[PDB]
């Protein structure tokens, strides 16, 4: 299934009456930071409220990633989710302020449901014969059909090949598709025509088609921008034809949910641009995430603030605090492990990861739960014993270790 | 029994122009 | 020439798919889907599709057609335009070539490309028709038609063989 780095991620375990359990989809711990994104995924799923800002406040290695990631499971594929990288705005041919409204634009989408009917082609109707009139018939596996069509589709058809066994996908907007070489041609069984041979196209003529697409703006903008938007002609003109397909009862809009990683790492122009364009009424919410603490703004060199955030952008955000953990819990968490891993373990290890886990940190542990289980499957041993991370643990040195010798 | 084929046939040539005007409709008034 | 008729009507059978039936043919070293015996036996091989073909497909011989599924479509154009659906909608299978199984499903997708969907078209293969005409004429003797109209002697010496073209 190709496992990734963390796949405890199923939920966030929310109950109807508002209370946070003890282990639910391995999420233990922060039961008052669970209110308080139970409150903010409540606040996305009510679709009212747009133009809001979360900081994840705490120590370098709680795991917020984790909760943002539980955050996007629970919403799932219906919100659009699009974290971006602290390291993604410093572009080198397009300004850092498009680079952030292209990602405000990436967060905003809609899905307006629709239909369209496909036509497919028969093998041989090429009829000119009025130009205005073709008469273009249909021979699928179920049976044949006929079809007069306006000039142009005929003007996309004689652009192409149009000989005997061909494929003619015609789309409602007169977008032609077409191959060469179908059904049969094997007439004296002579050489290669060189074409693609393909089996009979099993289907009917009419079918009616129903799909639900979401639909980013963003892609909407670079599909209208080719045949740096304007904000005086481009982005009203989309505001305006969408509120006509959401006046006429088209598209339905779902709001935009961002998740911004090493926040403080970033320009004072991206802040004074970020707590400018945030205070719109179009904006998306965008959960911020702070690494370290008390550094210096970049582009500031004497300015001492907080979590590097500027006191303009440090206004008007919720702050949630994640604090550390207890380590009689940490045995439990590499147990949340075991079972995504697959591979039971035994007792007395996981006493000693556990020591290891409390004796650092508990990502040091994380790391060498896969060569004990490596090496566990190389000497032949169905579980984890207590040699193996004993070995493991004298073998591979953590910063601690590496600074010390 | 060809009748009601014949007028189910009608049927669909006469609904077939419907969904073009629909779809002149969907193209030239936004 | 007695025994060979026996393997054809016991062994010979029409298969759904050509092509398909050839790709699966080859490396049949250990499927028993092909190889049976008779009494020479004398094993066969994968031909027992490849006759009944020739009668969807004369092309190995090189006498006239490439199959059977084309010229009634490309046949029975007639005053029936108004007639056409009073034509196609009603075809019968009789004789003795269709003796073999696999033969109604293939004869109604053969004729199924090339006719409308819209038309409720009927293949139907009875369990009688080894003498069919014979049955049909066994069913008219007995439904007192064939004395209203008698063509005999009586007038064959009245009439100098201008008597079996105005009534049959």
């Amino acid at each position: 299934q190709r496992i990734a780095s963390h796949s405890h991620v199923k939920g966030l375990g929310l109950d109807e009456s508002g209370l946070a359990k003890q282990a639910a989809s391995g999420l233990v711990g922060q039961e008052n930071a669970r209110e308080a994104c139970g409150v903010i995924v409540e606040l996305i799923k009510s679709k009212k409220m747009a133009g809001r800002a979360v900081l994840l406040a705490g120590p370098p290695g709680t795991g917020k990633t984790a909760l943002a990631l539980a955050i996007a499971q629970e919403l799932g594929s219906k919100v659009p989710f699009c974290p971006m990288v602290g390291s993604e705005v410093y572009s080198t041919e397009i300004k850092k302020t498009e680079v952030l409204m292209e990602n405000f634009r990436r967060a905003i989408g809609l899905r307006i449901k629709e239909t369209k009917e496909v036509y497919e082609g028969e093998v041989t109707e090429l009829t000119p014969c009025e130009i205005s009139h073709v008469i273009i018939g249909l021979k699928t596996a179920k049976g044949t059909k006929q079809l007069k069509l306006d000039p142009s589709i005929f003007e996309s058809l004689q652009k192409e090949r149009v000989e005997a066994g061909d494929v003619i996908y015609i789309e409602a907007n007169s977008g032609a598709v077409k191959r060469q070489g179908r059904c049969d041609t094997y007439a004296t069984e002579f050489d290669l025509e060189a074409e693609e041979y393909v089996p009979l196209p099993k289907g009917d003529v009419h079918k009616k088609k129903e799909i639900i697409q979401d639909v980013t703006l963003h892609d909407l903008d670079v599909a209208n921008a080719r045949p740096t938007e304007i904000t005086d002609k481009l982005r009203g003109e989309i505001n305006k034809v969408v509120n006509k397909y959401i006046d006429q009862g088209i598209a339905e809009l779902v709001p935009g949910v961002l998740f911004v990683d090493e926040v403080h790492m970033l320009d004072i122009e991206c802040f004074t641009y970020l707590h400018r364009a945030l205070e719109s009424s179009i904006a998306p919410i965008v959960i911020f995430a702070s690494n370290r603490g008390n550094c210096v703004i970049r582009g500031t060199e004497d300015i001492t603030s907080p979590h590097g955030i500027p006191l303009d952008l440090l206004d008007r955000v919720m702050i949630i605090r994640t604090m550390l953990y207890t380590p009689q819990e940490m045995k439990q968490i590499i147990k949340i492990r075991a079972q995504t891993e697959g591979i039971n373990i035994s007792e007395e290890a996981l006493n000693h990861l556990g020591e290891i886990g409390t004796k650092t940190t508990l990502r040091y542990s994380v790391q060498l739960l896969t060569p004990a289980n490596l090496l566990a499957k190389i000497n032949g041993k169905d579980s984890i014993e207590k040699e193996h991370v004993e070995e493991i643990s004298e073998l591979f040195y953590d910063a601690k270790s590496s600074a010390k010798i | 029994r060809l009748e009601r084929i014949f007028q189910l046939s009608e049927a669909h040539g006469a609904l077939a122009p419907v969904y073009g005007t629909e779809v002149l409709d969907f193209c030239t008034l936004p | 020439t007695h025994v060979i008729n026996q393997v054809k009507e016991d062994v010979c059978y029409v298969s759904q798919d050509f092509y398909r039936d050839m790709d699966i043919a080859k490396l049949k070293g250990e499927e028993n889907t092909v190889m049976i015996d008779y009494v020479l036996i004398l094993r066969l091989a994968n031909e027992r599709f490849a006759v009944p073909e020739i009668l969807f497909n004369p092309s190995d011989i090189g006498i006239q057609e490439m199959g059977i599924p084309e010229a009634i479509v490309y046949s029975i154009q007639n005053l029936p335009e108004e007639m056409q659906p009073h034509f196609f909608k009603n075809i019968v299978l009789t004789g003795g070539n269709s003796l073999f199984p696999g033969f109604r499903d293939r004869v109604y997708s053969e004729v199924r490309c090339l006719t409308p969907t819209d038309y409720d078209v009927s293949v139907v293969l009875p369990e009688n028709p080894i003498t069919y005409a014979w049955e049909g004429g066994k069913l008219i003797s007995e439904n007192d038609d064939f004395e209203d109209m008698v063509v005999t002697r009586e007038d064959y010496e009245e009439n100098g063989h201008s008597v079996c073209e105005e009534k049959f």
